[PDB]
This record gives C-alpha cells, sequence and structure tokens, in this order.
C-alpha cells in the first residue's frame, strides 16, 4: 500500500466521527504524498482557490493536479489512505465505495467526477473542524465522458447568447432509461475558457494533409444510408453530416510517404484523445471475485488497477 | 333533337382541334420513402393515351 496516514487533528462532533465511518471506501484528493498531513488540504475549502470556488469544469481543473486516495480503514486517531497514483499494487484489490445512481456492470472502468447531481451532492458537514466535504461520485467511463462533453458545451452557450432562450438543456442522460437531470447553476469562464483551447488546438493537429481525401467521401456516406441499417443507424439525425451534403486538389509531392496511412496516425494522437484531456485519468476498474455482474449502488466493489 | 342553328355554329371548329392520339409512357422509382438498395433498380411504367 506504502501507508499513508491522515490523522484526526482536533476534537470530534460525537455523531460526526460515525460521519467518518460510513465514509469508508470514498476518496480523498490529497495534493502530496505524506507519511502524516493535517486534515486542514483534505476538504473543498481547500479546492476553494484565492477568493473564489471553482465551478464543475474547474472542479475537474482542480482534480487535475492532486491526488485521489482510498478510505483504507477509520481509526479514531488516524485515517489511512492508500495512494492511488502509485499504491495500487494491492492483490487485495483494496475497496471503494460506490456512490452512484447508476448500477455499474461488471468491467468498466471507473473514472471520478465532481458531485454534480442534482440529488446526491454527497455534502457531509463538520462544524467542529469547520470544513465542507464534497466527494467524487464514482461512474463508468462511457457515462463519464458523455458528461464532459455536455458541461463544457453548456459553457460555451455561456459565451454567445443570439438563440432564443429555449435551448436544448443538455441536461437529460440516457443510460438505458433513467432520465437523469444534473444541476447548471454558475459557469466561470476560465475553467471553460482553458477547456475549450485544448479543444480546438489539439482537433487542429488532428488534421493532416493525408486527411483531405477523406473529404471527398462525404456524399459516399449517404449512398449506404439507404441500402441497409448499419450505416443509416450510425448516421445521426442530429448530425452535420446529413447537412453539409447539401476534389483530390493535386499538388501531388513524390507520393511515396503513404499519405492515408499518415492521417489517421495523427488524427488519433488528438482527437483521439479529447476524453481524457478534459476529464481525469480513469485507473479504477470493476473486478468482483465472487461472479456478481453488477455492483449496488452504496456497495463496496474490489478495485484493480490501470485500464 | 338539333335544329339549324345549333349545327350552323359549328362553323367555330376551325378555331380549335385535336390531329391524334399519342401513348405517353413516362415511368417512375419508388419514392422518397420506399427507395432502398433493392429498389433502386425498380420502376413502374405507366401508359396513356
Amino acid at each position: 500500500c506504502f501507508e499513508a496516514d491522515i490523522a484526526i487533528p482536533s476534537g470530534i462532533s460525537r455523531p460526526d466521527a460515525a460521519a467518518l465511518q460510513r465514509c469508508e471506501g470514498r476518496v480523498v484528493f490529497l495534493p502530496t504524498i505524506r507519511r502524516q498531513l493535517a486534515l486542514a488540504d483534505v476538504a473543498h475549502e481547500s479546492f476553494v482557490s484565492g477568493g473564489v470556488s471553482p465551478d464543475t469544469l474547474g472542479l475537474l481543473l482542480a482534480y487535475r493536479r492532486r491526488f485521489p486516495a482510498v478510505i483504507t480503514r477509520v481509526l479514531p486517531t488516524r485515517i489511512v489512505a492508500c495512494p492511488v497514483d502509485l499504491g495500487l499494487t494491492h492483490a487485495g484489490t483494496v475497496n471503494l465505495r460506490n456512490t452512484s445512481p447508476v448500477d455499474l456492470c461488471n468491467g468498466d472502468p471507473v473514472s471520478l467526477v465532481p458531485p454534480v447531481f442534482e440529488g446526491q451532492a454527497t455534502d457531509v458537514r463538520l462544524e467542529s473542524l469547520d470544513l465542507t466535504l464534497r466527494f467524487p461520485v464514482p461512474l463508468p467511463t462511457p457515462l463519464a465522458r458523455e458528461i464532459v462533453a455536455r458541461l463544457v458545451a453548456r459553457g460555451i452557450r455561456d459565451l454567445n447568447p443570439r438563440t432564443p432562450g429555449e435551448l436544448p438543456d443538455l441536461n437529460v442522460l440516457y443510460y438505458n432509461g433513467a432520465r437523469l437531470s444534473l444541476v447548471a447553476d454558475v459557469q466561470q469562464l476560465a475553467s471553460v475558457n482553458t477547456e475549450l483551447r485544448s479543444l480546438v488546438l489539439n482537433m487542429v493537429y488532428s488534421i493532416t494533409e493525408g486527411t483531405t481525401l477523406i473529404l471527398t467521401l462525404i456524399p459516399r456516406l449517404l449512398a449506404l444510408s439507404a441500402q441497409d441499417g448499419y450505416v443509416n443507424a450510425l448516421l445521426q439525425m442530429q448530425s452535420v453530416t446529413r447537412e453539409a451534403a447539401q476534389a483530390p486538389m493535386l499538388m501531388q509531392d513524390g507520393e511515396r510517404r503513404l499519405p492515408l496511412y499518415e492521417a489517421l496516425v495523427a488524427w488519433l494522437a488528438h482527437a483521439g484523445q479529447l476524453g481524457d484531456i478534459l476529464a481525469l485519468a480513469p485507473a479504477v476498474r470493476v473486478c468482483t471475485f465472487d461472479g456478481a455482474a453488477v455492483v449496488q449502488s452504496g456497495d463496496m466493489a474490489p478495485v484493480i488497477r490501470y485500464p | 333533337v338539333v335544329d339549324g342553328p345549333a349545327m350552323l355554329t359549328l362553323q367555330v371548329l376551325a378555331h380549335n382541334m385535336a390531329e391524334r392520339t399519342t401513348a405517353l409512357l413516362c415511368s417512375a422509382a419508388p419514392d422518397a420513402g420506399a427507395n432502398t438498395a433493392s429498389t433502386a433498380n425498380m420502376r413502374i411504367f405507366d401508359g396513356a393515351l
């Protein structure tokens, strides 16, 4: 585990000692690797920057440059945390707590998302030690990648107004059913802006010279549309692909460079990496020993290493 | 029972007339709505004079 401890610094509200008991299996973001550390850098008051608190995109950027840690065992003197970034060498598969409305799967990669849900705030309050605690919500990673694209684009609509007030909310989610509504309260600009620029600048490099030949086959896409099932379902209705349909540009130097093969490389370099440069890295994977295929809300799932 | 000045006013035949009949054949395809890959080769001929 390469054991790391966090002590109980000063006093105890006597029911709130039991509040630390039911947080077993949650995640602490501690911005270090320590053998002992105070509880002051733990809470959300440390997540608050100079003067201002981060938004749910800034908390992504706040959870960027800190280190997650697993609650292992809860003492009245200390709390032993295992440093996820290094000390994931656990054949004992140190256990986590699922605090999420989604019943997951077996075999999901699990990445951490700030509490942004309408009813799972994960707000526990300490008044003897005046601190506020937001636990991250562990979620499956495609469902995690369906969230971060919404919240930045919702903040993309925070730059430009123009349109009438009835906008698509980006606030109805879909997992097999299960209509989810999240919170849209505040959108800090710099958390939107720096997230928007890497969405711009990576999509710059992901276009290359041999990429341009693919753009010719855009009318070839709709030729498969009215003659099969798979393509017509692949072609989205709310897509620009159905909108843009309504050429080599020769410039041929040398022609032994494999121009089409080189196109799919650098496109995958930056447009292939769009979930992980915006959000947190997944290192938690669902692995139950008993053959249980799903893990209930509130359960203690065994946790294995990087996916 | 058709008298004189009715068929006397058949004088107006000089203005409009018709020469002969002609079979019109202009076929069609399945619509936007049934035109798939197998139905793209489908034609339906319609004849009329």
